[PDB]
């Protein structure tokens, strides 16, 4: 089923989201992403690598971060996102614009420390919730800001009467 | 800030730019002609005043009378040039007024779009005028010209429609008429004379843009001079007009010279499709010269509109019920637009357009609760059918049900 | 006052609510008009999730707003 | 917008006043007129002098000098003015009309209409002209307007007598007489298939107008209501289809131009030929004509060959989607939107119909 993939990619394109295909494959590509305003991830700019399997509607897409982001449920050596909705609670109803605009900010605004993917991030989150913001700002600065995204990616006579 | 999602005024200006491109061409032609003739007349007056000054050298009575005669001639010439300038100014003002009226029209649109039930009606009226302009332009573009026995002025259905609808200044309707006249002369009358006159009038622009139209016209004339055997006239026309084209094209000239006594190289040369190929060349050159759009705008608008609202399910007592359905007023379902509807593609909908509170009946149809109740009340009041209290009736598949057998539905 | 809610699919729903109405009541109304149980149902206004305890008057409304309907998400 | 202001400010330079009455060439005309004036004056002076000659040497020298001094002034002033006209024209063109050539409308024209369907484009135009612009025609009495339409506009479509009668009765109503409209409404009331509430309201409006600044608004309301009621009663289109189609085409223009950019920027392929790729948003009075259902899982319209089916708890999905989720009616599954399991107890093909 390529119709669903094509429609989702077109829906992503027709908005302000910046989408770049790789070798025009139409099943794997990159999407630009901007941090949500309220959270400390406010000025950060990131790039996501997504890959859609051939059986896309009933198989979850593979999404990762090619930049560096600090988060308990997000890897540091890579950007392997891990949350249930994508992994085990995926219904053939969500879309790419939907998935980004709903559950990327959703995961950014609700970390879970029961079984995290980043151990040091979990330890920091459980200990202090005031210097975590300055850390995240810090790491964002060293790895992903606008500049980093730009770099890595006479006499006049008299008068005689006249005839009509 | 659009009312019903309509584009801004700048897009309207960009959308039909021929309306501003054609009057400018007429203005440029007027200015060029005036400049050339007035320079020539100035030179003539200069030589006149040199001769008169020479006449004044000899202080004699006879020479003085000759000088007075020369001054009289000068006055006559200046009166002539004054009349010419008056005519030119009279022609100038009308072409300026055309653009004035178009600008006022679009300014009225902008004023309407800068002020909602009361405002919507004004926009609808403005778009009615817009579609009238488009329809009139289409009708003027392609409709046979009917000659007038009185005043000998050409007229068409588009021209009379524009004159009667008070949209006179918004469409030129005369350069389009000239194009139609020349094109129909080429296609049907086979006259070929108006095209030659047009080429002669507009020879410099054709040479500057290096369009192969004068040579093609002369070649067609030469061929037409051999279908009926007039060998001396054919030879003299060849030597007078076809010769100066040796440098530009030589193989065609050699083939034309070979065509002097009447081999698949000749069916194309004597075929009738050459009349059209001269029409296509002339029309392309004319539209490039004036700026007229290569296609009829109304056709573009229809092509977009038909595919923009074509759905999948769009072609597949009793009288009132049949008229009660709301799917019998689709603008693209009508018997007039059916073949075009079949030709054009479908539409892309990303959301489901439906009604508010659906309920499903045992037969297998989903209706709207409030509308169904209102229909039942209307049927009961006018006595189209007798019903038990607390019952509903479905329009298609004539049947009656109770309110206890309707199941809620949740479209998504 | 009538307010609009936009769902994941895209469908927009208008509904009547009073400033004294609790968010549980809004969830019940959405349950009635959609059929999705209120427990797995969250609202989002100005990028902030809304809790059941607080009522509609706690968050300012201009009598014509655009809430967002959202499902449940959790990491692991 | 701003571009229209640019046109309006650059156009005013053609005239020489704020009232937009006098062009630039009038300077040429006045210069030539003045030139002729002093030519006439100097010739009459020559004659006064000749007749006297039958002191004067200088009197002749002034004439000789002036007669060549005026011609030079006329030449200088005239060439200057026509140059300034030409320079102004070229400046206006370059600075104003070169901002429009970026958009070529002809590039949008794909999926061209077949050449064999011009008999329908010329038939819808006739209907539109009959519906809207019939009052301006000098039709006069009936049975000659037929010849007028057939000879001038070439209109020979079926819905002609109804529109002619409609125009005649509307013109009569415009004079204040309400006998015709009342008789027609009373005649239409007899049948058992007419909208009685609308006819009753129209009769009440006619009664109020018959009893009677305020009249003009009532007259317009009664006229519009009669138009709507008659068009509904005679089974004809209140709004001509061509107008609605053109109004849709405008919006389609606005979105297409954008899609082609996203096409040049990122190269994408749309493999479904019969459906145009992008999406267009239409106003309220141009959408709800047919029931359109978009499947949540496949995001595709629902067709008679792909009927919609209702699950266990009354959600609606496609037919092939239900076949794929529950493979050929073998296993069960839950809704893609709520945790309620579904089996082959799913109801039959649900049919959406607009009431
Ligand atoms: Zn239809
Ligand atoms: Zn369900």
């Amino acid at each position: 089923s390529k119709r669903r993939i094509e429609t989702d990619v077109m829906k992503l394109l027709m908005s302000d989201h910046q989408v770049d295909l790789i070798n025009d494959s139409m099943q794997e590509f990159h999407v630009k992403f901007l941090g949500p305003k309220d959270t400390p991830y406010e000025n950060g700019v990131w790039r996501l690598h997504v890959e859609l399997p051939d059986n896309y509607p009933y198989k979850s897409p593979s999404i990762g971060f090619v930049n560096k982001i600090f988060h308990p449920n997000i890897d540091i050596a890579s950007g392997s996102i891990k949350l249930d909705v994508i992994n085990s609670t995926w219904s053939p109803l969500y879309d790419l614009i939907n998935i980004v605009e709903w559950m990327i900010p959703g995961l950014l605004k609700e970390p879970n420390g029961s079984d995290p993917l980043n151990n040091e991030a979990a330890t920091l989150q459980l200990r202090d919730k005031k210097l975590y913001e300055e850390k995240i700002k810090e790491y964002i600065d060293k790895y992903a800001t606008k500049e980093k995204y730009q770099q890595m990616f006479s006499e006049d006579l008299s008068d005689i009467d006249v005839s009509d | 800030k659009s009312i019903f999602n309509e584009p801004d005024v700048d897009f309207h200006l960009k959308l039909n730019q021929q309306l501003f491109h054609i009057p400018y061409e007429l203005l440029s032609k007027r200015i060029k002609h005036t400049q050339a003739v007035i320079n020539k007349e100035t030179k003539s007056l200069h030589e006149h005043t040199a001769a008169l000054n020479q006449i004044f050298e000899h202080n004699d009575v006879e020479h003085d009378e000759l000088a007075l005669a020369k001054i009289t001639e000068m006055i006559r010439k200046v009166d002539h040039i004054e009349r010419f300038l008056n005519t030119q100014i009279k022609s100038y003002c009308q072409i300026l007024n055309r653009i004035k009226k178009r600008l006022e029209f679009f300014h009225e649109l902008k004023d309407i779009k800068s002020q909602n039930e009361g405002t919507r009606t004004k926009l609808i009226q403005w778009y009615q005028s817009y579609t009238n302009i488009l329809i009139g332009d289409y009708l003027t573009r392609n409709n046979p010209i009917k000659y007038n026995s009185e005043t000998k002025d050409h007229w068409n259905s588009g021209v009379v429609f524009l004159k009667q609808s008070q949209l006179d200044d918004l469409i030129d309707y005369d350069v389009l008429l000239e194009a139609n006249r020349i094109s129909t002369s080429l296609l049907h009358e086979r006259n070929l004379l108006p095209l030659i006159s047009w080429i002669n009038e507009n020879k410099k622009t054709l040479t500057k843009k290096s369009s192969i139209l004068e040579f093609q016209a002369r070649l067609q004339e030469y061929i037409e001079l051999l279908k009926v055997d007039n060998y001396t006239d054919a030879i003299v026309c060849f030597q007078r007009f076809l010769l100066p084209f040796v440098k530009s094209n030589f193989t065609d000239l050699k083939l034309a010279s070979g065509l002097l006594i009447f081999f698949e190289r000749y069916l194309n040369l004597l075929d009738d499709q050459r009349w059209s190929v001269l029409n296509d060349l002339f029309l392309s050159d004319f539209y490039s010269m004036y700026g007229i759009s290569q296609n009829d705008p109304l056709l573009i608008y229809l092509s977009l509109g038909i595919s923009s609202l074509k759905t999948r399910d769009c072609l597949h007592l009793q009288l009132f019920t049949l008229h009660s359905l709301k799917r019998k007023n689709c603008p693209v379902c009508s018997e007039t637009f059916k073949p075009i509807t079949q030709a054009l593609p479908f539409a892309h909908h990303i959301q489901s357009q439906l009604f508010e509170n659906p309920i499903l009946l045992p037969n297998g149809n989903v209706y709207d609760s409030k509308k169904l109740k209102k229909l039942a009340k209307t049927l009961k009041k006018q006595n189209l059918i007798s019903l038990n209290p607390g019952q509903i009736m479905d329009p298609v598949d004539m049947k009656i049900f109770c309110e206890s057998d309707s199941i809620k539905m949740y479209p998504t | 006052m009538q307010i609009f809610v936009k769902t994941l699919t895209g469908k927009t729903i208008t509904l009547e609510v009073e400033p004294s109405d609790t968010i549980e009541n809004v969830k019940a109304k959405i349950q009635d008009k959609e059929g999705i149980p209120p427990d797995q149902q969250r609202l989002i206004f100005a990028g902030k999730q809304l809790e059941d305890g607080r009522t509609l008057s706690d968050y300012n409304i201009q009598k014509e707003s655009t809430l967002h309907l959202v499902l449940r998400l959790r990491g692991g | 917008s701003e571009l229209l202001d640019s046109f309006e400010t650059e156009f005013a330079k053609f005239y020489t006043d704020s009232n937009l009455e006098e062009t630039n060439l009038q300077k040429c005309l006045d210069h030539t007129h003045e030139f002729k004036s002093q030519l006439k004056k100097l010739k009459a002076h020559l004659n006064k002098h000749i007749q006297e000659s039958k002191k004067f040497k200088r009197k002749r020298e002034l004439i000789i000098e002036k007669l060549s001094k005026s011609q030079r002034q006329w030449d200088h002033s005239v060439k200057k003015q026509i140059k300034y006209v030409s320079q102004q024209s070229n400046r206006f063109n370059k600075s104003t009309l070169n901002k429009l050539k970026e958009f070529d409308i002809d590039s949008v024209y794909v999926n061209k209409l077949p050449k064999e369907t011009m008999e329908n484009v010329n038939e819808a135009i006739g209907y539109h002209i009959l519906r809207y612009s019939i009052d301006n025609m000098p039709l006069g009495n009936k049975n000659e307007a037929f010849q007028y339409l057939k000879d001038v506009y070439g209109i020979t479509n079926k819905e002609s007598t109804e529109f002619i009668e409609m125009g005649q009765i509307v013109h009569d109503l415009k004079k204040g007489d309400t006998e015709s409209c009342l008789k027609w409404c009373s005649n239409e009331m007899e049948s058992l298939s007419s909208n009685h509430t609308a006819l009753s309201s129209l009769k009440f409006d006619l009664y109020t107008l018959s009893a009677m600044s305020k009249v003009n608004k009532e007259l317009k309301e009664c006229t519009s209501l009669f138009i709507k009621e008659y068009c509904a009663a005679k089974h004809i289109f209140f709004d001509s289809p061509l107008f609605l189609i053109v109004l849709s085409g405008l919006i389609s223009f606005q979105f297409f131009i954008k899609y082609k950019t996203i096409r040049e920027l990122a190269h994408v392929d749309w493999t479904t030929k019969d459906e145009l790729p992008f999406d267009v948003k239409l106003p309220d009075f141009l959408t709800h004509f047919h029931p359109i259902f978009i499947c949540p899982v496949l995001k595709e319209e629902t067709t008679t060959e792909n009927p919609p089916y209702s699950l266990a708890c009354h959600h609606i999905i496609s037919k092939k989607a239900l076949d794929r989720l529950s493979k050929n009616g073998t296993i069960t599954f839950k809704c893609p939107y709520c945790p309620v399991n579904t089996s082959m107890s799913s109801t039959k093909k649900v049919r959406f119909v607009m009431l």
